[PDB]
């Protein structure tokens, strides 16, 4: 076990979203279309600019959706076919004390809030309810690799960072002992 | 001060007469009554009654509501259902006007001049219209939409006023068609529940549930003024008649009334209720006259038109393509 | 808090499941139709029979969710509007020794895990997908209450039995300092 | 005896009372005396491609007797395997250094099946909850269901009577239509748990299908619905693939939980499991000639063996990306029986759909029908 195994920030990891192994299921293999999200994700920064979290997949009009510290207010976003949805967050995110982070959206209708504050809930452009996930999210950031162009100038941080305490849908994830792809292995340096 | 018009001597207007006092304009006609909605009913009260009338009953959520003083008609919205219903005002005759397409049907409101129908749908993100019959169904605003709420009609300006609760806070107007869509006000809101305008004062009056507000604005949104600013635990719904403003609030569960100028005269014209939804006055001068952009002529193109500007302009249902300012076409 | 709760079959307990917060969130007052159910509990009884958790208006055939032990298994029943399903538990439940179950329901979809059994899944039959709540949410049966005609018949034993650790979704339950409606405040003896 | 044994057959027991004669009990025929024939008829085993009589081993309609005058060769073209490997369709044939792709970049492609006589193949794709056709060709590819479908489990092609069935694991039902998707009608629905495997017999007017819910199940039913029954119950899991030998009059059907392909008459009787190992999670399965094939998904492969001895199990492609439904494709793999609808007032109004020994008229979805020959939307 790890409660607690945090990051280098020159570590970027697609963790493992969700399969239907059908090996134990016997259920027909597929890459599920979703409409239920969740989850409670602490964060520490002092980057009042950059990038988090994006869902999903990579190409070019791949569905998503995404988080980023936009302006040092907090906004996510996403996109379903038809335009992207912003929700943004009133809360300066630059403390380096600890915040806490929930957002879920229900098909159409996200919602996100940091801290206490109270829940931004928005909504997609109708005439698109999918969201389309191989089931592993991409996390801190990446190299060359920022897909498709519907990107602010905070979506482009290879955001080195530090973080804890992810959640994935209903389930918790053990942060890096069963890590998906694995770059560096130490906790924060924390404040 | 002088309510409705001066010049030292004082005037009424249009259906008005000044009463025994020469400054205060009476309404001709019947007694207004207040019509508003309850969740499960429709409701009638008399603004200085204990007065009770329940109009329709076995009702699931009912929210916005308008009506048709000639043609004696009553839509209302359902939020549940998700649905836009109309009925005979007698109470009878109910039936089923907007079916598909609906998730939060808020905004109502009746074009009693041009027979049109228009509401909002904060799940839908999304301002619509169709006959009066239902049909003709046309999706009129989508750009930049959030959560509108209340929605107003000037039929005889030919114009529509709404509000938007979303992250961007807008009261905002459009011509009935969704030209000139401009911002009315878009500075120290954030929960603007109501609004109504009071034609015969050519002014508009809004509502804010967080800032606790009723607000006058011109109808070009200039010199805005807040009148109430007290006693606004959280409204939600509002209407003028006369000197008065009339608005349902949820925390006080009630009908509350006040002076259009001053903010006193605070009045709770019905205390306990379920659940105070939409509210207006039914009354003859709250659907004044106005000219028929479409009248003794071409009623709508092919099927309906949109009094823009002056020029009415021809307009075309979902699926449907134009074709001309005469014509409309699948 | 209060971390355990012993339960005598004549204990029950409301709290307040999924609401419109409208106070606080300016939305328009409704019943909450869910698309979705998450819950995680720990039990431990000695009871053959009893209704432990109920969720849903408590009305005549009015959408509810509800975890009953019957013939000394676990079993999840649902329905939503059509027919309803049952979910039986490959697990003897009489065992006195504390066991972690897992209910989870997408649309008609449903699943439960008793300890770490395989999950015995199923779906309630094509028509009904959302669970129509006031968002009442009831531990350990209920008082003169099974609604309707409706229910099997080990749906009014009453518990007889033990629970912890009680997340509802997303959120970890607060036992006593959210009891809505409370009997006493009686922490569970170990044996 | 040992004098009188000289010549007495075979057991000789000069017991009794002075010289009786007897055989090993096999031999046991006794004419008059002293000699001793033999015993066969058949029904016990005597396994030789087809079968015995009065000593026979004749191939069927279709078949040669090979140059080992026991096993058959099918008459037509060499048989080929073609399976559905989820990022497209690929066939191959058994036993060779090649196998052809056929339709590509697909997206999650699992139930297939072929019109032979049309060139025609159909399959499902469950991530686009449609279940398309092309032509056998492998081309101009036309959605033939578009809507209403979760988990397309199975397809099923009546080439005899030009109509398709299919199994949705997700929706709990089995729904037919024509063989360009018309006419849809949801053909059967209740005490249907998770239903994927079907199989048909258009001789005689009859499905075949699996159901790996809480109370699994090898279930039939007449073409129209009317006559369902189990199969069987007994002793299964996951029972994912069904198959029928249409020469051998038997259906062999795979269990991926009990790891075995067990084997039965048409009405289910007579069940003897064939393959009780190197089956870790088997999908698919299908039979030709003497040959049972089929896929699984821990290995990645196609796979096969002796329908009998279940010896000579074999590995055919390794290496799959995930190999699904399966299927031999060849002519006497689908036989021309007799159209039990003929002539197409036998087409009835909508759906000819074969009941019983006769046939019924079926509506599609919406119509009701009127007076048993038509039907009213
Ligand atoms: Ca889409
Ligand atoms: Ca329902």
């Amino acid at each position: 076990a790890l409660e607690t195994l945090a990051f280098d920030g020159r570590t970027y990891i697609e963790y493992l979203n969700a399969v239907i192994e059908s090996e134990l299921t016997n259920e027909i293999p597929a890459e599920k279309a979703l409409q239920s999200n969740h989850f409670e994700l602490s964060l520490r920064t002092e980057a009042t600019q950059g990038l988090v979290l994006w869902i999903g997949k990579a190409a070019e009009r791949a569905d998503y959706m995404a988080l980023a510290i936009v302006d040092g207010h907090l906004q996510l976003s996403y996109d379903l076919g038809s335009q992207p949805v912003v929700l943004r967050s009133t809360v300066k995110v630059n403390t380096n004390r600890w915040l806490r982070i929930r957002a879920h959206r229900e098909h159409r209708e996200g919602s996100l809030q940091v801290g206490n504050e109270a829940p931004v809930t928005g909504s997609s452009p109708l005439g698109a309810t999918q969201l389309d996930t191989d089931g592993a999210l991409w996390l801190g950031g990446l190299q060359k690799l920022p897909v498709g162009q519907a990107l602010p100038k905070a979506y482009g941080t290879g955001f080195v960072g530090c973080l804890r305490d992810v959640v994935v849908g209903h389930r918790q994830l053990h942060l890096l002992e069963d890590a998906v792809t694995k770059p560096e292995l130490r906790p924060c340096p924390t404040p | 001060y002088c309510s409705q018009g001066c010049t030292f001597q004082c005037w009424c207007e249009a259906g008005y007469e000044l009463r025994p006092d020469r400054r205060s304009c009476k309404a001709l006609g019947p007694e207004p009554v207040l019509l508003f909605a309850n969740r499960i009913d429709i409701r009638q009260v008399l603004p200085h009654r204990s007065e009770y009338t329940l109009l329709l009953n076995n009702l699931e959520n009912a929210i916005a509501l308008d009506f048709h003083h000639r043609r004696e008609l009553v839509f209302w919205s359902d939020v549940t259902l998700d649905r836009i219903l109309r009925a005979n005002l007698n109470g009878s005759n109910v039936e089923e006007v907007v079916s598909t397409g609906l998730e939060s049907p808020g905004g109502l409101a009746v074009d009693w001049v041009h027979d049109k129908l228009y509401w909002t749908d904060s799940g839908t993100s999304r301002i619509e219209v169709a006959n009066l019959d239902g049909a003709h169904r046309k999706v009129l605003l989508w750009q930049s939409l959030e959560k509108p709420r209340a929605i107003a009609l000037h039929p005889m300006e030919g114009t529509i006023y709404w509000t938007d609760w979303g992250n961007t806070p807008r009261i905002e107007a459009s011509s009935m068609d969704g030209s000139g869509r401009r911002i009315i006000a878009d500075t120290h809101l954030f929960w603007p529940n109501g609004l109504t305008i009071d034609y015969a004062g050519r002014r508009m009056y809004w509502v804010d549930a967080k800032h606790h507000v009723i607000e006058r604005a011109n109808l070009d949104g200039s010199h805005r003024k807040a009148v109430i600013s007290q006693g606004l635990p959280h409204p939600f719904a509002i209407t003028v008649f006369e000197d008065s403003l009339y608005w349902t609030d949820w925390h006080t569960k009630s009908i509350n009334s006040a002076n259009k100028f001053t903010g006193k005269n605070q009045e709770i014209i019905r205390n306990k209720l379920h659940f105070p939804m939409d509210i207006h006055t039914l009354h003859p001068q709250r659907q004044p006259a106005g000219k028929n952009r479409c009248g003794d002529n071409n009623g709508g193109c092919t099927h309906l038109c949109l009094p823009s500007g002056q020029n009415y302009t021809c307009a075309c249902p979902t699926g449907f393509r134009k074709i001309n300012s005469h014509a409309c076409a699948q």
